[PDB]
């Protein structure tokens, strides 16, 4: 099985913070190409491009400011992007267009990045316990084994991250080790307790 | 203009044995960490069949003892164990830059135990005969290895040059060889002498054998 | 399923132009490019040039001075052009899809022969191989006297198939071609099986279908 190559495709690229993230192009003979770009466009941004015309021998990089945004090596041998650490300012669209005889082709990245959150639980009162999710992105969500009768906070940050707490209190006396569930697309997280 | 060189030309291998052919290039066939070396079987009257491109993928519907391996200027393909259907030339080919080319080729065969020949002899039609030629012909039928003489003597008499001789490819089950000889004569000079014969040579023969018959009888 | 074919003269005269089609199912040639590939006999895979999916060429540098590549696309057909020709120029001239981006040539025409002679066509003479008189028993086909190659040989339409042994060609000092097809079968069908032998000449568009029968004292 072997379906044609599409002219768009679009991916949704999570990536963690502080890392080296590279967005390859499609593979490609340099025989087939003629020119290839990577459009990266961050939010609320003018676009930067890097184009490769392989038969002028010209790379020509244009509104790009974040210097951490580079080819991974030289576009005559690599035509890899690469982020060199990832950061929130980083949410956005990156495109590598190739133009060939053929036609052009177009691989899309919509990445997002991702903050690990600071994630903890303690016994607040008589008979409750508050589990925290700081500072994550995106919004984590958080689930009580066995469930009592929570509240839950959402705090949006101006730097894109969210603090999620939840308080939750057991009047029921059948209850006595209490589970937090924090649910993340970094990792997935679980905390018992003794509510003594 | 890159120039791909593979090694050996050709390998002759046991039935069941690891076969491995290389191939390298005058210069990179590689961009963006992908190589653009891909691997062909001919066999005899047939096209091109795609056993693996870029380097290392495996095509649909090819057995899966053929794989690949290598980048940058050296490459090798390797058959796990080697089939008697396998017998086929393999070549390379790069598609990095223009112009494509494409390697020498690298002939593989099996080793296997001796076989000797079926011989049989055929005389000329008498359509032939009619419009005025005879052709005898001699068939080697099965065998293996593939050396093998072949006389031809008309009453005892060594026959020098009036006859041209022909071999088939490794057959694809047996992995034996066949082979076809042919006198040509005038109807004239067939008709002068009496007894035609076919005198073989083999080391699966002990000694040679000889296949033969009258001109006026069956 | 994705094909090709190649139509073509199979003869041509030095220095006239050499003109082929090959015709494509299975896929639109806008999408996918197309290339030519040769190879003289005996010898490795030569590129002459690619029809782009866009409409663009390239060719390789040696044949840029005379060929042309062209296609059609509401036709699927993409002709190709060699003028100027010379007996070098007598091969096998095959069309083989290119897939995107990577240049794997994935599916690949059966192939057509191409022989630069001023000599003229002629068409094969074809003479039994009948039986003798078991066991095991041969019998075949003599397609003597042809010209250009090449021929192909069936058995009873291609209803047999296993014993069957077509010998490559051999030029014979008249300059025409001649080979042998036979077929080994049991002694005690002689009687009963009927064997016929197919074969067809392109160049000539001559065809001769055959029965071998075996010979008798009369
Ligand atoms: C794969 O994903 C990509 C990315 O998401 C997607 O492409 C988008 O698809 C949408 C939906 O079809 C397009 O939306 C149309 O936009 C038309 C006008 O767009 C202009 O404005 C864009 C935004 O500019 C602002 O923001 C940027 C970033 O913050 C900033 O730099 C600018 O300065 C500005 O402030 C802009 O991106 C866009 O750019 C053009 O040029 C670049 C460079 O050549 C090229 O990369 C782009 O593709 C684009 O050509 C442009 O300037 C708008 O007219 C159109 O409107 C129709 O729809 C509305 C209803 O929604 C109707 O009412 C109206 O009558 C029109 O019919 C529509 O909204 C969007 O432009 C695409 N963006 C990009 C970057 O490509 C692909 O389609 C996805 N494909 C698949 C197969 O999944
Ligand atoms: C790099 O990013 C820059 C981000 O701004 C790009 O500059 C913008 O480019 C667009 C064209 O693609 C310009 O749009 C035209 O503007 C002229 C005149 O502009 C004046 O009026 C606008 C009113 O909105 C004002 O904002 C400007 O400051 C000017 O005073 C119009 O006549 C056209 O109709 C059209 O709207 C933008 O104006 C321009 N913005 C700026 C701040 O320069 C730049 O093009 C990118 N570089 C490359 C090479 O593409
Ligand atoms: C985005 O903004 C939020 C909100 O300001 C930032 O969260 C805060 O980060 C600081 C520093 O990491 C935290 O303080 C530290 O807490 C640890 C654990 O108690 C302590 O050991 C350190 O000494 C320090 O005080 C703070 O608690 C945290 N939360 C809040 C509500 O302020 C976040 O860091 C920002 N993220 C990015 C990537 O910019
Ligand atoms: C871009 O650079 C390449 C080499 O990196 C140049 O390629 C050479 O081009 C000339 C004439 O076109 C040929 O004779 C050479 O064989 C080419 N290859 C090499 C390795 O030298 C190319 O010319 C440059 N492009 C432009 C527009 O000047
Ligand atoms: C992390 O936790 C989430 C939430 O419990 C898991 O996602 C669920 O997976 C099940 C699989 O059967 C689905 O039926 C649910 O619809 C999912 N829920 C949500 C909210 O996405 C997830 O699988 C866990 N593991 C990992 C590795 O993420």
């Amino acid at each position: 099985n072997y379906s044609k190559v599409l002219a768009e495709v679009n991916t949704s690229w999570p990536v963690k913070m502080a890392t080296n993230a590279v967005l390859c192009c499609p593979p490609i003979a340099l025989r087939n190409l003629i020119i290839i770009t990577w459009e990266i466009i961050l939010r609320g941004q003018p676009s930067c491009t890097k184009a490769y015309k392989k038969e002028t021998n010209e790379t020509k990089e244009t509104n790009c400011t974040d210097e951490r945004i580079t080819w991974v090596s030289r576009p005559d041998q690599n035509s890899d992007l690469q982020i060199r650490t990832v950061a929130i300012t980083h949410d956005g669209y990156y495109r590598c267009i190739m133009v060939t005889p053929d036609g052009n082709f177009h691989r899309g990245y919509h990445l997002q990045v991702l903050v690990t959150p600071e994630v903890t639980l303690f016994q607040n009162r008589n008979r409750t316990a508050v589990c925290k999710a700081v500072a994550g992105k995106p919004a984590a969500h958080i689930s009580w084994i066995p469930e009592g009768d929570c509240a839950t906070k959402q705090e949006y940050w101006s730097n894109g991250t969210v603090t999620v707490k939840s308080t939750c209190h057991w009047e029921v006396h059948n209850v006595s080790t209490v589970t937090c569930h924090v649910s993340h697309l970094t990792g997935n997280k679980s905390l018992y307790i003794e509510l003594l | 203009d890159i120039v791909l060189t593979q090694s050996p030309d050709s390998l002759a291998v046991s039935l069941g044995e690891r076969a491995t052919i290389n191939c390298r290039a005058s210069e990179s066939v590689d961009y963006s960490g992908n190589s653009f070396m891909h691997w062909f079987q001919q066999k005899p009257g047939q096209p091109p069949k795609l056993l693996i491109y870029r380097a290392s993928n495996l095509e649909s519907g090819i057995p899966d003892r053929f794989s690949g391996s290598g980048s940058r200027t050296d490459f090798t393909l390797t058959i796990s164990s080697l089939q008697a259907e396998d017998v086929a030339v393999y070549y390379c080919h790069q598609s990095n830059e223009d112009p494509p080319t494409f390697g020498g080729g690298t002939k593989v065969e099996i080793k296997r135990t001796v076989a000797a020949p079926s011989v049989f002899i055929f005389p000329p039609s008498d359509e032939q005969l009619k419009s005025g030629t005879a052709s005898v012909v001699c068939l080697l039928n099965n065998f293996y290895p593939r050396e093998a003489k072949v006389q031809w003597k008309v009453d005892n008499a060594l026959q020098s040059g009036n006859s041209q001789e022909s071999v088939t490819e490794q057959d694809s089950k047996d992995s034996t060889y066949s082979l076809s000889s042919t006198l040509t004569l005038s109807k004239a000079d067939y008709e002068k002498h009496k007894v035609y014969a076919c005198e073989v040579t083999h080391q699966g023969l002990s000694s040679p054998v000889t296949k033969s018959f009258n001109r006026g009888e069956c | 399923e994705v094909q090709l074919q190649e139509s073509g003269p199979g003869l041509v005269k030095p220095s006239e132009t050499l003109s082929l089609t090959c015709t494509v199912s299975g896929f639109s040639l806008t999408n996918y490019a197309v290339s030519w590939v040769r190879q003289p006999p005996g010898k490795g895979l030569e590129w002459l040039g690619v029809m782009w999916a866009g409409g663009g060429t390239n060719y390789n540098s040696v044949f840029k001075s005379r060929l042309t590549i062209s296609k059609d696309n509401s036709k699927n057909q993409v002709s190709l052009k060699l003028s100027s020709v010379t007996a070098a120029d007598t091969a096998v001239y095959y069309c083989a899809r290119e897939r995107p981006l990577t240049g794997v040539m994935d599916y690949w025409g059966q192939g057509t022969l191409v022989t630069v002679s001023s000599a003229s066509t002629k068409g094969p003479s074809v003479f039994p191989l009948a039986p003798s008189s078991g066991g095991t028993a041969a019998l075949g086909c003599l397609v003597k006297d042809y010209f250009p190659e090449p021929v192909t040989v069936s058995w009873n339409s291609g209803a047999l198939t296993s014993g069957v042994h077509t010998f490559p060609a051999v030029l014979q000092s008249s300059g025409l071609y001649s080979l042998s097809s036979v077929v080994t079968v049991p002694s005690s069908s002689l009687g009963t099986q009927t064997y016929i032998c197919n074969v067809n000449h392109k160049p000539s568009n001559t065809k001769v279908d055959k029965k071998v029968e075996p010979k008798s004292c009369d």
